[PDB]
């Protein structure tokens, strides 16, 4: 009956309500071509869009629409939501009703202008924006629980206790897999492997994806990738040449543990989780100590728990017992949180209407949100 | 061991040195190696068989030239040794490299491994006592005297934008990009197939950069200058043909602010100085627009900073006082600043000693250049 | 409805015919015949005065409408395969003798080398264009031509005849009408095409290899046969001289550059995901490529250079395929315009037309604004 659609700022997730796992899954690129005089040949799009964009990436300008889990680039988003329904899902949005998802602490404007593309463009007859750190936690299972959320757009934390948000105790934070990526691309220039434009930046995300992993002891790691040349794997590329790097793989995702490399100035995702548990109340520390849980595909580097739980036991008192929920389903988990509330009975009454929005307006939709 | 320390500016389109404590240098010439195309059957010819500077220059049509360094990265190890020993030669400089000290350059982010290797070339294969490498834009600010300020630069490799206030180089604040003087020569030679008058021999790719520097301009309104019709000027070559350039000549420089017309995405000397300004902190941006330097000869176009200043005033804020100051030696400002670097007793402290290298290697060349 | 005209315009020979036909009508060379006059001037020419190039169209294009198309092209459209960087002021002088003159209802100025992987239909492919001027190279990727990777070395049809007018006045065995050497000190061009095409035999990459360790500090000679000649003058033309003269397509020393070095550089600028369907793709057409036994001695000489130290770095392993056309070498960018015009009259719109020429200026070539 409903669709869930999960506008991440790198993999958009999209399907249907009460399954398993996405149906509709792609990179949100919409890369256009290289504008020259000269002509084509049989017909081309003007613009890609998703898969194909990332099929045929050696010429075109990918340019993501949303930087931040922020849409710059609206007409980008549209053609993206288009792309989405028509597609790949292969279902008007006319007839389903859409669930959303953006990021906590998000600027207000972009709901209005989220909804508004929704109703006035697409014509949906209801639709709602939940928070992802919420949907996280729904897909886990427990009421309880911190949702240490890390995309490739925004690192964020939500604190919530038996079926209560803390607002308050929410802390974004501008350090995510992008970031990341962006870092990994520099010190790989900085070993002679020069990738400036674009089409590399994806290859560049895919090495981050395979080789890379979070180091239990960073000093200890450096130590060892001086003296031994075992940990130095090699990668091959689509082209049929191949490079080997030794001491990028641990140092890439440092930079969340370590925000000083990138020059954010800003707290790590280790203490940030920590600050956001001491904003909460005194007497529901232990529990959201005891589900420290993880989501996004920022949290899917091997050993990222483990040195979470090195971290916050660092951090905390001694007499405290630390757990990550660390489950296999974490890359996928606000989206099949996102299908399980749509599953629900009770969120047949929580819908936005067409009605209510033509009494209402864009404003509405606060309400309903937190 | 404290003698006159030598001072060897660094380029992939040209090469410079001389002395410390001097106003200009006197030894000048471009950095490639000329090897002969045709066979030497008579004798009493030009022996050696490797040319390098003035002898090169003069010889154009028996030497098949090729430049050993490509975007600030030199390729072949083996013609910058040849060139870097005739410079410290009796043909040059008429002096020892055991004496010496040496003031090496570089573009920033450049790979650590040719580094290294430079730094290996100078201390075993010459015998130098003492080594220092240092960035382009630090010896600009030391040559014009200020502390503050932007240092846009154009040669014939790298464009890059380092914005440093009051001796404080902002790392993360770097932009880079792989287009420059050489590539600008690249597309007046694609220019001039479309004019008529084709050029192949690398020899005759020299007559293309004569060209360049000589008859080039950029306009305004590069619109406004395609809709009228151009007056098709001329210019005589070393042969004695003469050749009408047409729009090629006012097209070409349009690359460096438009690199659209390539077929490679680049940022553009325009936007590289607004995103090196925009990337730092918010307070030290109004003083970085107002101290803007430029450097290198890309940057000696006709209209050139006319147009540089229109570009910021599109993209800054408005109601801004921007201010791009140039020095009379654009080309020799690099230089000079490393001769006044030289020429200080702080000098003394910053360099990579012999001994030093033999005991640490390559970690203690990282640590002291930053 | 209406099929439309195709010319493929050159130097040397010029391709024309209707759209739609498997292959050209008919194929004059780029010459004309003028009464009083010693020698055919060549149509096609760069650099020189506009109101006499613009009277040899005419010319040219008055001679070839009647003989190979037998209509008026008034009342259908055109489709002028211009090689891509032939000269703004060629085009501009082209549109003006369509247009003013003649007045057609429509022209296109569309690529060579798009058009020749139209004719494979494949939509990504390197492509080769051996030429009588020059050698020309461009990758296509996804429709769009990759236009700053690209090469063309001065190395076609125009620099054989040159090496064989060479290499024949320097060792020369003319008979009585016996020996007297360089008695004649030129030679006509359309004789020169015909050795050419008939007695140059296309070595290996073995037998280019003893050759050139042979002119530097004499291996397979053989084999030789005379070349008749008119006015009872008879000339015994070697078989070391017509190899010898392949040679110099494929040398590599003191320049860095050949045929085959040309598409590794076009690949090295090239970039990282587009590089692999470019190496599959490898698509020879033009002039020169219809020698015999011509494709072997280019792949393996590509090969032979991939192996080197030099582009290991950057190319390594690839499978070099080269994917053949179905027309012949010459005929691939001919047969592509004429796939373009016939089928789409869609694509007849996006060309420029006679009402947008008079108000306007010029049609668009790839420049600014
Ligand atoms: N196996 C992996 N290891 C490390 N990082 C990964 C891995 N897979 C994906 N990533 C990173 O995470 C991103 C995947 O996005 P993800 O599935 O977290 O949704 P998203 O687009 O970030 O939306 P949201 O912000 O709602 O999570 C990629 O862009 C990539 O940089
Ligand atoms: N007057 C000029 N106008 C335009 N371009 C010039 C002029 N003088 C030099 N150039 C170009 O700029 C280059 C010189 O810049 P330079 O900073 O020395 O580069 P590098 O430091 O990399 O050698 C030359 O290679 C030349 O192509
Ligand atoms: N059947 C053939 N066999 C061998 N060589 C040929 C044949 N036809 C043409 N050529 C050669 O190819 C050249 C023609 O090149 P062409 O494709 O017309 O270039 P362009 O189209 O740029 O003028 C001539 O120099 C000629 O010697």
């Amino acid at each position: 009956a409903a669709l869930v659609v999960d506008n991440g700022s790198g993999m958009c997730k999209a399907g249907f309500a009460g399954d398993d796992a996405p149906r509709a899954v792609f990179p949100s690129i919409v890369g256009r071509p290289r504008h020259q005089g000269v002509m084509v040949g049989m017909g081309q799009k003007d613009s890609y869009v998703g898969d194909e964009a990332q099929s045929k990436r050696g010429i075109l300008t990918l340019k993501y629409p949303i930087e931040h889990g922020i849409v710059t680039n609206w007409d980008d988003m549209e053609k993206i939501w288009h792309h989405t329904f028509y597609n790949e899902l292969r279902v008007a949005p006319e007839e389903h009703p859409v669930l959303l998802t953006e990021a906590p602490l998000n600027p207000k404007a972009n709901r209005e202008k989220m909804t508004q593309i929704m109703f006035e463009t697409f014509n949906t007859p209801a639709m709602y924006v939940a928070i992802q750190a919420v949907l996280s936690l729904y897909a886990s299972g427990r009421t309880t629980g911190i949702v240490m959320d890390s995309g490739d757009g925004v690192t964020h934390t939500v604190p919530i206790y038996e079926g209560y948000a803390l607002p308050h105790a929410i802390l974004r934070l501008d350090l995510a897999g992008r970031d990341l990526t962006d870092y990994l691309m520099k010190i790989l220039t900085e070993r002679g492997y020069s990738f400036t434009t674009t089409a590399e930046r994806e290859i560049v995300r895919d090495i981050k994806e395979k080789l890379c992993y979070v180091a239990l002891d960073f000093e200890q790691e450096m130590a060892t990738a001086a003296s031994s040349s075992s940990l130095e794997k090699s990668y091959e590329l689509p082209d049929g040449q191949v490079i080997t790097i030794g001491n990028e793989r641990f140092r890439c995702p440092e930079a969340l543990f370590q925000p000083s490399f990138l020059g954010m100035e800003s707290c790590g995702i280790h203490e940030t989780t920590f600050n956001s548990i001491m904003k909460c109340d005194v007497d529901i520390r232990k529990d959201l100590y005891a589900n420290t849980v993880l989501s996004g595909g920022t949290t899917m580097y091997p050993g990222i728990a483990d040195r979470m739980q090195k971290e916050i036991t660092a951090l905390a008192p001694s007499t405290m017992k630390i757990k990550i929920i660390a489950p296999p389903e974490r890359k996928y988990s606000v989206w099949i949180g996102g299908s399980i509330l749509a599953s629900l009975s009770t969120f047949q009454q929580m819908w936005i209407s067409k009605q209510e929005y033509d009494e209402s307006g864009p404003s509405i939709v606060h309400r309903k949100c937190f | 061991i404290a003698n006159q320390p030598v001072v060897i500016d660094n380029g992939s389109g040209v090469i410079k040195a001389g002395f410390a404590g001097d106003q200009i240098p006197k030894y000048c010439f471009p950095n490639y190696v000329g090897r002969p195309k045709h066979v030497r059957v008579m004798a009493g010819a030009l022996e050696g068989d490797i040319f390098i500077g003035p002898k090169a220059e003069e010889h154009r049509g028996l030497l098949s030239i090729r430049y050993p360094m490509e975007h600030g990265i030199v390729k072949d190890w083996n013609d910058m040794e040849r060139i870097w020993q005739y410079v410290y030669s009796k043909e040059q400089l008429q002096t020892f490299s055991e004496e010496h000290p040496v003031l090496l350059t570089e573009a920033p982010l450049n790979p650590r491994k040719n580094r290294e290797r430079a730094a290996e070339v100078f201390f075993e294969t010459f015998n130098v006592p003492a080594l220092f490498i240092s960035m382009q834009a630090v010896l600009s600010l030391y040559a014009t005297g200020r502390t503050t300020g932007v240092v846009l630069d154009s040669g014939d490799g790298v464009t890059h934008a380092v914005p440093i206030y009051e001796g404080f180089a902002m790392p993360h604040s770097i932009m880079r990009i792989d287009i420059a003087g050489r590539d600008v020569s690249r597309f007046l030679r694609l220019y001039l197939r479309k004019e008529g008058y084709d050029f192949h021999s690398s020899s005759e790719f020299e007559i293309v950069k004569a060209i360049k520097e000589r008859a080039c301009y950029l306009s305004i309104n590069p619109q406004k200058d395609e809709t009228l019709e151009t007056e098709k000027a001329q210019y005589y070559l070393p042969d004695g043909s003469t050749i009408e350039i047409g729009p090629s000549r006012f097209r070409a420089p349009e690359l460096l602010f438009r690199p659209d017309l390539i077929g490679e995405e680049s940022e553009g000397i325009h936007e590289v100085l607004v995103f090196a300004i925009q990337k730092s902190d918010m307070d030290l941006r109004r003083t970085l627009f107002s101290n803007i330097v430029l450097s290198g000869g890309s940057t000696l176009f006709k209209g050139f900073g006319d147009r540089l200043l229109s570009e910021v005033k599109k993209l800054a804020p408005k109601d801004v006082k921007i201010r791009i100051s140039a020095p009379q030696e654009r080309l020799y400002s690099t230089w000079i600043g490393g001769s006044i670097l030289a020429s200080l007793d702080t000098f003394k402290k910053m360099w990579v000693s012999k001994k030093e290298y033999e005991e640490d290697g390559a970690r203690s060349i990282h640590r002291k250049t930053f | 409805e209406k099929t439309a005209v195709v010319i493929d315009l050159g130097e040397a020979f010029t391709k024309c015919g209707f759209a739609g036909e498997t292959g050209p009508r008919c194929i004059i060379p780029s010459v004309i015949k003028k009464a009083g006059m010693p020698k055919p001037i060549k149509v096609v020419q760069y650099n020189i005065n506009t109101e006499e190039l613009y009277s040899y169209l005419k010319e040219f294009i008055h001679i070839l409408y009647f003989r190979h198309l037998l209509v008026n092209p008034r009342d259908r459209r055109v489709v002028v395969i211009e090689s891509v960087l032939c000269p703004s002021h060629f085009r501009e002088t082209l549109t003006r003798v369509l247009f003013k003159y003649f007045e057609v209802p429509s022209v296109l100025l569309a690529p060579s080398h798009l058009m020749a992987l139209l004719t494979l239909g494949i939509n990504s492919a390197m492509v080769l264009d051996c030429g009588y001027r020059e050698s020309l190279v461009l990758p296509i990727y996804e429709g769009i031509p990759v236009l700053n990777c690209w090469g063309a070395l001065p190395l076609g049809g125009k620099a054989l005849h040159k090496e064989l007018e060479t290499q024949l006045l320097e060792q020369c065995t003319v008979d009585t009408g016996q020996s007297l050497p360089s008695v004649m000190g030129s030679i006509p061009e359309g004789v020169l095409e015909d050795i050419k095409v008939r007695t140059c035999f296309v070595s290996d990459l073995t037998r280019g290899l003893k050759i050139q360790a042979a002119k530097f500090n004499r291996p397979s000679p053989p084999p030789n046969v005379d070349y008749p000649l008119d006015g009872e003058k008879i000339l015994h033309v070697l078989g070391s001289i017509r190899d010898s003269v392949v040679e110099i397509l494929f040398e590599q020393d003191n320049e860095e550059k050949s045929v085959a070095t040309l598409i590794l550089d076009s690949l090295m600028q090239c970039p990282i995901d587009t590089r692999k369907q470019l190496a599959e793709n490898l698509v020879i057409i033009g002039g020169t490529s219809m020698l015999p036994g011509f494709l072997h001695r280019l792949l393996a000489e590509i090969r032979y250079l991939v192996e080197k130290p030099k582009y290991k770095k950057t190319l390594g392993t690839k499978t070099f395929r080269i994917h053949t056309p179905p027309a012949k070498a010459n005929c691939v960018a001919w047969l592509g315009g004429a796939i373009f015009g016939a089928l789409q009259d869609i694509l007849g719109s996006r060309s420029v037309s006679k009402e947008y020429y008079n108000q306007t200026g010029r049609i668009p070539d790839w420049c600014s604004l």
